[PDB]
RNA sequence: AUCGAGAGGA
DNA sequence: ACGATCCTCTCGAT
């Protein structure tokens, strides 16, 4: 395990990492200092003697220099000690182990690698500092995020290796992942937050910006399109800077729930000529979605063109952002004042029916449903009266947030935030639960030995009435605690648990593959499917379409 | 230690000219004139007034990695009108109105008193 | 006279409250910037210490001394060090102070930057003179010794700017607003009732006229007017933080003026 | 070097959907009753309200990078206020004797209801709006 | 076991994988000073150039195809038709 | 330091469960992630 | 229950219907009740489906199964994938686990099964009963450090 | 309706209907022999196998019935000229687009799906972390092992 | 004086404890829209009363200001990162020689204190700086 | 650990007002708000700079050699 | 780190021109992004920044203590009485380019750890070092400059990519790689190896 | 450097 | 019988 499978290899590195804007989805920044020890054994050739020579010239402490040069015999001359170092006329043949230079292939990973995402090629990019850095919608593939995470870098050291990897590997390569035969890389935070604002109706932008958010796209036909407006003022929408960035001959229609090719809510989408007519750009969109702008241009325009979108669109999304600015304060958690009282009374009859149970019940009128313990049903009943509450206060909530909300307004991109989010931030949290109960009667009949023995009421089994925002009572604290700790242990569970499922998986097919017959067999050779997938089709190259034979009215399969 | 001397924000190195001009390939009467050692100061300043001039067609520029203290400004300018010109031009309404600045801000520092 | 024009409101040793109008943001703000930023100035670059007893690291004073404010009018006329033919430095590009300081009492001795003590030749120009504006005249507290605790260095200040550090920057902080009520429209307050009654109103609106209700919206007006204020570390004058920031950012320009020519 | 269509219209709806530079019109036909208008219009730059009288144009003239002043002194299809540039994308049978079209400004967009327009109005991306008083 | 070229049934297209190795070891041997029978249009990196000898069809390399059983097919980078 | 001199270690049905008793005699939340979660207490 | 339903006039319509849930399990004998449609009852308990319907049923549910954990958490996954899994539990006729236990004792050279839980036993009763690995499976050509028939190395490339 | 198929057809078409800039307006010179004949011809030269005997001819005709459904319902008479008035030319070079784009959708042999498979399902499982079943982890763990013992057996009958 | 007693988790099964005494001892004879709710001191049965419900927290959670407008699990981390924090672990670090040693060259004490880090003497020894934060979208780095 | 000399936030020098600040407090018998506002420490980077140093310095004093 | 359970590693330090600015001209020492706050619910941080703000201003220590009556509301009519808009947003421009920001922003004065663990004290990075003695692969530790795991799993992904020959270099000519010689009838290491 | 115990990072 | 990856570090002993 540990030996044979599993070793310990030499040219690798490793480091913490953080995002950068700035660089290629495909690349990645690897601080000058790992690229003057992480080097290349590049054999001599009439085809670059002079790059090769210079560097050896350059030396193992300037960047593109090198270390090592190896001959013939098998020799081994070190270019930081050696009298001649500052000598070596190089020879056809020879070897020359260099630096790692910018674009080459490096093979970046980060772990635990459960996926063949957890490990893919990028284009190297020497950079001042030390931290690895990477482009942003390369973050969820390996699953990570700048918090402290650290990734292993290998290189490549024959030739063929190298290939192996450009080739196979290569980020551009893996944009559409065949697991979820969707894309597995969409636009995230500020790019996502902002593409959305700088679509708005709304919004417009004028020449100066409009001149730098051309030129900040490097594929620029340099051909300034005419403005959507040229009345008292020449402005352009966001839609329209934006278009720059998608590529020509990408179509897209979507519909979203009220849509109607004039949707009053700039709902849907509508792509076509590689030109956006109508629909605010968001997650359904842009997100790493099924129907995805991303899914379309890798299938139509080719891996690396959409490997390019990404930059593009950010460059531009970015910069537009960078100027437009976006926030958020515990202001954006407050709610109407008035609402704030529908709310608390919300909950104040939630309560109500919850007593008006409990007292029946207490009266033994209560009808047990089939299966059930009067007991049962009882619980069952409070636990849905209060979650219902819950729901509802924090709908009553979400409904003041007004589109200026920052909350609300990453919600909408998809950004970040959830209903969840918002209702706890702002109206009631809830009813905490361990075990699937609400809290238990830790202490004899009771939940804390501040309450009475025998107690149901919500208050006393864990039920936190107040937000996050006005904050949580002794009790309540607590409580929520109780929650809070069953939820961080089974987390610490549900890791190890799947950690040992994700190897016998892959242990059990470890060797199944598509022979040359379209077959699919095991070492054996026992056949385990006689075409792949049923249909020998490669999971990257499918998507949902819908077959119009099925549904309709037998009229209208006819007309 | 894998930080650079702050002093390379200023200091051009070695091989390193305070412009290239190249000619874009785009546009016609276009040019990207990339600067070393110089930021948003500078770039944003001269990208302004290159828009004041109504023989202009284009004019933006970049900062393409914050790492580096350098940019690029292009230039797209009406034919017959070489840019380098528009560019010289900038560079002086800039210096004058300047000066001007310089000049008036002296003199109301002068009728004041503390 | 031409373009670019002042109007100065307060002034003072430190700070200069003053309307700069009919001059581009951009330019506004380029000036803004170069203030804060390429202004050269003198400070201590570079400490030689001898013994130091105390409770504080040699490089934690170090760091300190640097902080410390010198005099800085005359620079104009001191070198780069980088530029100078020395080897090294001189006192044609720098100034050296020296800091000697002995716990003597039993009262723990505090040592100021009045303390420190230029030692090489000056050349008559007003250069490297720890600031002052105490009121008891003990421009900063460097440290403090306790019964027999030693002291004693030696720093080269040297020529330089905010860019490579910021204890080279001599404008501390600049105010900066432009169109006080929003008639620009430069901005979309955030409000939970009524924008103009939860967002303050600040003093420079009273120099300018309100918005007049249900006039259309001027889509063609651009920034105009900037209510600034320099405060001024002190090396250097307030009054010529704005000259010199204004050279400065002058020369910037004539340097790629200057550079179309020798190509 | 043409015009395509030209009517005045009276505004009976201004509505603001969330939105604080634009409002999404919707005037009716002066003459023609078969003809209706449904328009996003920028309220900011050319504020509209309760039953106007608009004059609207299309064509598709007075596609190389846009340029600005100098002709300021030049050619001025300016006899309006308020003017718009887009991109038409589908041609509807509304059905009936009458027939309908869908343009697109940047994101602003405009539905057009009639008939006789079979032939004034083009079938490509040109086409600027203009409208006046 | 052999198999005529003829009563052939794998896939005419060459695989990835298989292009990816065709790619690699020949830009291998043009690391090694090997002739080239491409002509550079100004080509340096062994790579980019074996890339630029297939897309002209000129790599004397041939592919055997093992089926599972044993036998096999042997296909050259000539006929193999390069989609991808 | 203080943290370290105040914490408690539990070797080996539900022990890494705040549990209602602990109220007022342990800390709700100071706890390490993972491993020994909810075993190392801390009063 | 929910169910859609083609309705006569051909669009599919939804035709609410009674179904029993049960917390308890004896397929063998439910079917035969009259009443139920033998033809639709079901069960989560694959094994048993195994036993009565058959093991291409069983195979059927297994993948059922597997599938409601993955789809019930929102998640998708392409069916090939699991399909594959729940194929491979199940071409040897009966229900192989993903346990040691099951794959393991599979017929494979003994190096696989040296890679996972019972390596040191599993080379024993190996080399006790003289088996010849094949050097075919991809975690021996690890283990040999080989290219193996994965797809730099299941064509040869020759001159 | 909605299953996962290779080629997506629908976007073909739309890239005919502005690659040849096809008028509405006018009549489409297609025959209802080309349209009908054509769908036909094209389902002959999708292939996934390519053995000339009975056998593997037949698994053949199985692994492309479903697609060839969509392919049919899509390509149909009215629809090519009612829905999407195609032209001869456009019509003909959808054709010969959706064969191509078809065997570029098929796996290609040396794809290592026995892992391919395993992490597929691995992966997703441990995003998994929270109307009474036993699912997630545990029931999976109930599956992978083949327990007897299950939890939350059932039975659901009709 | 017999003011207070000890009790272990064993007496504590046969008491009722009231949280605030205030607020839970006076007789129900308009309420503040912005305080947080709390129910009502129903029991005529007190036999003690909680010294203070922020003493139910320890060292590490005491130095989290509002930890009671808090997500459960946050305060948990914030605990365990309290130990990473640096600053003068003690005032005579310079007299002391031991494996490695963290200190802040200009500790503060934080502007947002508990009434219980007077305790834990965290002003005295702060591990953090007051510095100017701006929740927002700038460079995208 | 002594006064910050300037503030890391602005820059405005701050270290040549610890001493006057502290006395404006013992003596002139005033309230940390005030005593800043008069020191000429208008602005909060400005005010947390003194207002939130500890003087630790004066501790490690007391340690004899 | 703030106080919060939210830590972050620095992505870059802008120099104060480059960072946005307060009118009164205070910029920030640090910026952190919107999106880290809707999903982590640890509005307390938010609340701080409230109180810290006000407190600093009005010099008083600013007392988050939990189970208190203090609101954010009291602590807005706080901060109004000191001239800002009573939630801790306050225009902000551009350093780049001196206009305002068209979206106000959260700012004020939060306490923040330096925690331990810096970039520089991990950057380890090896290319062919010492190996172990027993084993003749690389050694363990960057203290010893050894190699990184390329354990079971990392293999998985490579063997998931089809990239075999990647994979061989990787379990051989980097760590483990050696010359055995074999006898051709029993196929056993029992060949004794006279080179000469 | 082997070896065993705890602490910590994601 | 098994149990998650990779990681850095600290203490102690025939
Ligand atoms: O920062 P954090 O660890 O989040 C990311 C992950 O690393 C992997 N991991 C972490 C801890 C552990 O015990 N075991 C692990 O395998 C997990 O994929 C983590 O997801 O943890 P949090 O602070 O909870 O993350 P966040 O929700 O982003 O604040
Ligand atoms: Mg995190
Ligand atoms: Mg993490
Ligand atoms: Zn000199
Ligand atoms: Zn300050
Ligand atoms: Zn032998």
């Amino acid at each position: 395990r540990g030996n044979l499978m599993g070793k310990r290899v030499d040219f690798s590195a490793r480091t913490v990492i953080s995002g950068d804007p700035n660089l290629e989805l495909d690349q990645v920044g690897v601080p000058k200092s790992i690229a003057k020890t992480l080097t290349y054994p590049e054999v001599v050739t009439p085809y670059n003697i002079d790059r090769l020579t210079q560097l050896v010239r350059n030396g193992p402490n300037e960047h593109p220099g090198a270390k090592y040069v190896i001959r013939d015999s098998g020799d081994r001359i070190d270019l930081r000690y050696s009298k001649r170092a500052g000598d070596i006329q190089l020879q056809y043949g020879w070897k020359v182990e260099r630096h790692i230079m910018d674009n080459d292939p490096v093979l970046f990973n980060r772990q635990p690698s459960l996926h063949k995402m957890s490990m893919m090629a990028h284009r190297v990019k020497v950079i001042p500092y030390s931290t690895f850095r990477l482009n942003l919608s390369v973050t969820s593939p390996y699953n990570a995020d700048f918090d402290g995470d650290e990734m292993n870098l290998h290189v490549p050291q024959s030739e063929e290796t190298r290939a192996e990897l450009s080739q196979l590997c290569a980020v551009p390569l893996q944009i559409v992942s065949p697991q979820s035969n969707k894309p597995c890389m969409g636009i995230v935070q500020d790019t996502l937050c902002g593409i959305r604002k700088l679509t708005l109706r709304d919004t417009f932008i004028e020449l100066d910006q409009v001149l730098n958010m051309l030129y900040w796209v490097p594929d620029w036909d340099g051909v300034i399109p005419t403005p959507a407006i040229i009345k008292p003022k020449p402005l352009w929408s966001g839609k329209q800077i934006l278009s720059v960035a998608i590529p020509n001959g990408i179509h897209l229609q979507r519909f979203d729930e009220g849509t109607t090719l004039l949707s009053p809510k700039d709902n849907g989408m509508l792509i076509i000529d590689g030109q956006i007519i109508f629909g605010v750009v968001e997650k359904k969109t842009v997100g790493s979605s099924n129907g995805g702008l991303i899914h379309v241009v890798t299938r139509e325009k080719g891996p690396q063109v959409c490997a390019k979108l990404f930059g593009n669109i950010q460059k531009v999304v970015n910069f537009w952002l960078l100027h437009n600015g976006f926030s958020t304060g515990i202001g954006d958690t407050i709610a109407d004042g008035p609402t704030m009282r529908e709310i608390t009374e919300t909950i104040a009859e939630a309560k109500k029916k919850v007593l008006d149970v409990t007292k029946e019940a207490q009266a033994n009128l209560l009808t047990a449903k089939h299966g059930m313990t009067l007991r049962e049903s009882f619980e069952d009943n409070v636990v849905r009266f209060l979650n219902e509450a819950r729901d509802k206060a924090g709908r009553l909530a979400e409904v003041n947030l007004k589109d200026l909300n920052n909350v609300k307004q990453m919600v909408m991109a998809g950004s970040k935030g959830s209903f969840i989010n918002i209702a706890q931030m702002s109206a009631c949290v809830g009813q905490q639960s361990v075990e699937g109960k609400r809290i238990a009667f830790g202490f004899v009949d009771r939940t804390l030995p501040h309450f009475s023995k025998d107690d149901y009421s919500p208050e006393s089994k864990g039920f936190v009435e107040n937000s996050y925002l006005r904050g949580l009572t002794p009790q309540e604290f607590f409580f929520h605690a109780m929650g809070g700790r069953e939820g961080l242990i089974d987390t610490a569970v549900k890791t190890a648990e799947t950690g040992y499922i994700q190897r016998r998986l892959v242990k059990a097919l470890e060797d199944i593959m598509v022979h040359y017959d379209n077959t699919t067999r095991n070492s054996l050779g026992n056949v385990i499917q006689f075409i792949y997938g049923e249909d020998g089709m490669d999971a990257a190259h499918i998507e949902k379409q819908s077959l119009d034979t099925i549904g309709g009215s037998d009229a209208a399969f006819e007309k | 230690m894998n930080a650079p001397d702050r002093f390379e924000l200023f200091l051009l190195g070695e091989g390193e000219s305070k412009l290239k001009i190249d000619p874009d390939t785009k546009a016609p009467n276009a040019v990207v004139i990339t600067f070393e050692k110089e930021d948003h100061t500078l770039g944003n300043l001269i990208r302004a007034e290159l828009l004041n001039d109504r023989k202009v067609l284009f004019a933006a520029y970049k900062v393409e990695h914050p790492f580096f203290a350098r940019f690029k400004l292009r230039i797209q300018t009406t034919e017959g009108y070489d840019p380098k010109d528009a560019l010289k031009n900038a560079c002086n309404s800039i210096i004058n109105k300047l000066g001007a600045l310089k000049t008036n801000f002296e003199t109301e520092w002068n009728l004041q008193t503390l | 006279e031409e373009g670019p024009q002042v109007k100065i409101r307060e002034a003072s040793k430190d700070n200069v409250d003053f309307i700069l109008s009919n001059v581009d943001l951009a330019m506004a703000n380029s000036l803004r910037r170069v203030m804060i930023a390429e202004i050269p100035t003198l400070a201590i670059d570079s400490v030689e210490v001898e013994t130091n007893t105390t409770v504080l690291a040699d490089e934690f004073i170090a760091h300190r001394l640097g902080l410390i404010p010198l005099q800085s009018m005359d620079i104009e006329q001191l070198e780069y060090s980088r530029d100078c033919f020395c080897e090294d430095h001189c006192d044609k590009c720098s100034v050296v102070l020296t800091l000697q300081a002995f716990g003597e009492s039993e009262s723990t001795t505090n040592v100021y930057s009045k303390d420190l003590v230029i030692v090489s030749n000056l050349m008559g120009r007003n250069i490297g003179h720890p600031i002052i504006q105490d009121k008891e005249g003990n421009g900063v507290l460097i440290c403090k010794l306790r019964k027999g605790q030693e002291l004693k260095l030696t720093c080269v200040a040297k020529k330089g700017i905010a860019k490579e550090h910021a204890k080279w920057g001599p404008a501390a902080a600049i105010e900066f607003e432009y169109d006080p009520w929003n008639k620009l429209k430069h901005t979309d307050y955030w409000y939970e009732q009524d924008s103009a009654k939860e967002w303050p109103q600040s003093k420079n609106c009273e120099y300018e006229d309100p918005p007049n209700e249900g006039d259309p919206f001027d889509y063609k007006a651009q920034a105009d007017t900037f209510y600034m204020n320099v405060e001024s570390v002190g090396s250097i004058p307030v009054d010529q933080v704005v000259v010199r920031g204004i050279d400065t950012l002058q020369k910037k320009v004539a340097s790629i003026l200057l550079a179309l020519t020798q190509m | 070097s043409n015009t395509l269509f030209d009517d005045i219209f009276q505004v009976s709806e201004v509505d603001p959907g969330r939105y604080n530079k634009v409002c999404r019109i919707e005037a009716a036909s002066t003459t023609q009753d078969q003809c209706k208008l449904t328009l996003d219009i920028n309220v900011e730059l050319f504020p509209v309200a309760a039953q106007d009288s608009l004059t609207v144009t299309i064509a598709s003239s007075l596609t190389r990078s846009w340029r600005p002043p100098q002709a300021g002194d030049r050619s001025l299809a300016d006899d309006y206020d308020y003017v718009m540039y887009g991109t038409a994308y589908k041609f509807e049978e509304v059905s009936k004797d009458l027939i309908a079209v869908y343009y697109s400004f940047g994101g602003l967009l405009m539905r057009l209801e009639g008939n006789y327009r079979n032939l004034n109005n083009l079938k490509q991306e040109n086409a600027y709006l203009l409208i006046r008083r | 076991k052999a198999i005529p070229k003829d009563q052939r049934a794998t896939t005419p297209y060459m695989t990835k994988y298989e292009r990816a190795r065709i790619l690699g070891t020949r830009a291998l041997q043009i690391s090694m000073n090997a002739p080239v029978f491409v002509d550079l249009e100004g080509e340096t990196d062994p790579l980019r150039i074996a890339m630029k000898e297939l897309a002209e069809k000129k790599i004397p390399l041939v592919i055997r195809r093992y089926l599972p059983d044993g036998s096999f097919e042997d296909w050259s980078v000539e006929e193999l038709i390069v989609d991808l | 330091t203080l943290s370290h001199l105040r914490r408690t270690n539990t070797p080996i049905a539900k022990p890494r469960q705040l549990h209602n008793t602990h109220w007022g005699l342990v800390c709700p939340a100071e706890t390490p992630e993972g491993q020994a979660c909810g075993l190392v207490k801390n009063l | 229950y929910d169910r859609k339903v083609p309705s006569p006039t051909g669009e599919y319509v939804k035709e609410p219907e009674w179904v029993l849930e049960t917390d308890g399990v004896n397929l063998s004998e439910v079917m035969t009740v009259p009443g139920i449609d033998p033809t639709r009852i079901y069960t989560n308990s694959f094994i048993d489906i195994m036993e009565v319907l058959g093991i291409e049923a069983g195979r059927a549910a297994l993948y059922k199964e597997v599938y409601n954990v993955i789809a019930s958490d929102g998640s998708y996954v392409n069916y090939r994938h699991m399909a594959l899994l729940v194929d491979v539990m199940t071409t040897q006729g009966g229900l192989t686990s993903v346990t040691r236990h099951g794959f393991n004792r599979s017929n494979t050279g003994a190096l696989m099964r040296c890679s996972f839980e019972e390596t040191v036993e599993i080379l024993f009763e190996a080399g006790a009963s003289a088996e010849l690995d094949d050097c075919r499976g991809v975690s021996e050509n690890v283990i040999l450090g080989q290219m193996a028939p994965i797809g730099t190395g299941a064509f040869d490339v020759m001159i | 309706a909605n299953w996962p198929l290779p080629v997506n057809i629908r976007r073909i078409i739309q890239n005919a209907q502005q690659t040849f800039h096809i008028d509405h307006t006018k009549p489409s010179d297609l025959t209802i022999k080309d349209i009908v004949l054509g769908v036909k011809d094209l389902q002959e030269n999708l292939l996934v196998l390519r053995g000339k005997n009975e056998i593997i001819q037949n698994a053949q005709r199985d692994a492309v019935t479903l697609f060839c459904c969509l392919l049919r319902s899509r390509l149909a008479t009215r629809r090519v000229l009612q829905e999407y008035r195609l032209t001869k030319q456009a019509f003909d070079w959808v054709l010969s687009n959706i064969e191509a784009q078809f065997l570029r959708s098929v796996v290609h042999p040396g794809e290592m799906v026995g892992v391919l498979a395993a992490q597929s399902i691995g992966e997703p499982a441990t995003q998994m972390t929270l109307k009474k079943v036993t699912s997630g982890v545990p029931r999976l763990k109930e599956i992978l092992n083949v327990a007897k013992n299950m939890k939350t057996p059932s039975l659901t009958v009709y | 004086e017999g003011l207070v007693e000890y009790i272990d988790a064993e007496e504590e099964e046969s008491i009722l404890i009231a949280m605030q005494p205030e607020d839970l001892e006076p007789a129900e004879a308009d309420v503040d829209p912005a305080k947080r709710i709390r129910v009502s001191h129903h029991a005529t049965t007190f036999t003690h009363c909680e010294i203070h419900p922020s003493m139910i927290l320890g060292v590490a959670a005491s130095i989290i200001p509002f930890p009671d407008h808090n997500q459960s699990p946050r305060n948990t981390y914030q605990s365990a990162m309290g130990k990473q924090a640096m600053g003068v672990f003690l005032t005579n670090y310079n007299v002391r020689m031991d494996t490695m040693a963290n200190i802040l060259y200009y500790p503060q004490k934080p502007l947002g204190t508990t009434r219980a880090m007077e305790y834990l003497k965290f002003r005295e020894l702060p591990a953090g700086q007051n510095a100017i934060v701006a929740i927002a979208c700038y460079s995208g780095y | 650990m002594i006064v910050p000399v300037r503030c890391f936030s602005c820059g405005k020098v701050v270290g040549d007002k610890w001493e006057s600040y502290l006395n404006l407090l013992q003596e002139d018998e005033l309230d940390e708000g005030t005593a800043l506002s008069r020191l000429g420490l208008k602005r909060y980077c400005c005010r947390r700079m003194i207002l939130t140093h500890v003087d630790l310095i004066e501790k490690f004093l007391r340690y004899n050699p | 780190a703030s106080r919060h359970g939210q830590k972050g590693t620095i992505g870059i330090t802008y120099r104060r021109e480059d960072m946005p600015f307060t009118a009164e001209g205070i910029v920030p020492d640090l910026i952190i992004n919107p999106h880290a706050i809707p999903s982590r619910m640890t509005v307390a941080h938010l609340i701080e920044c409230l109180l810290s703000k006000v407190a600093a201003l009005s010099g008083n220590e600013g007392d988050a203590s939990p189970f208190t009556d203090i609101t954010v509301e009291g602590i807005s009519k706080l901060l109004r009485e000191h001239g800002y808009q009573s939630r801790g947003f306050e225009v902000m421009y551009n350093g780049h380019t001196g206009k305002k920001l068209m979206a106000q922003i959260f700012f004020g004065p939060t306490y923040y750890q330096r925690l331990r663990h810096m970039v520089d004290d991990k950057i380890h990075a090896r290319a062919r070092g010492p190996m172990q003695v027993l084993t003749r692969q690389p050694v363990e530790g960057r203290s010893r400059d050894g190699g990184l795991r390329f354990g079971e799993m990392e293999r998985d992904c490579m063997i998931a990519h089809g990239a075999a020959s990647f994979l061989k270099e990787r379990l051989m000519e980097a760590s483990d790689a050696f010359r055995v010689h074999i006898c051709g009838i029993c196929g056993l290491m029992t060949v004794i190896a006279k080179l000469n």
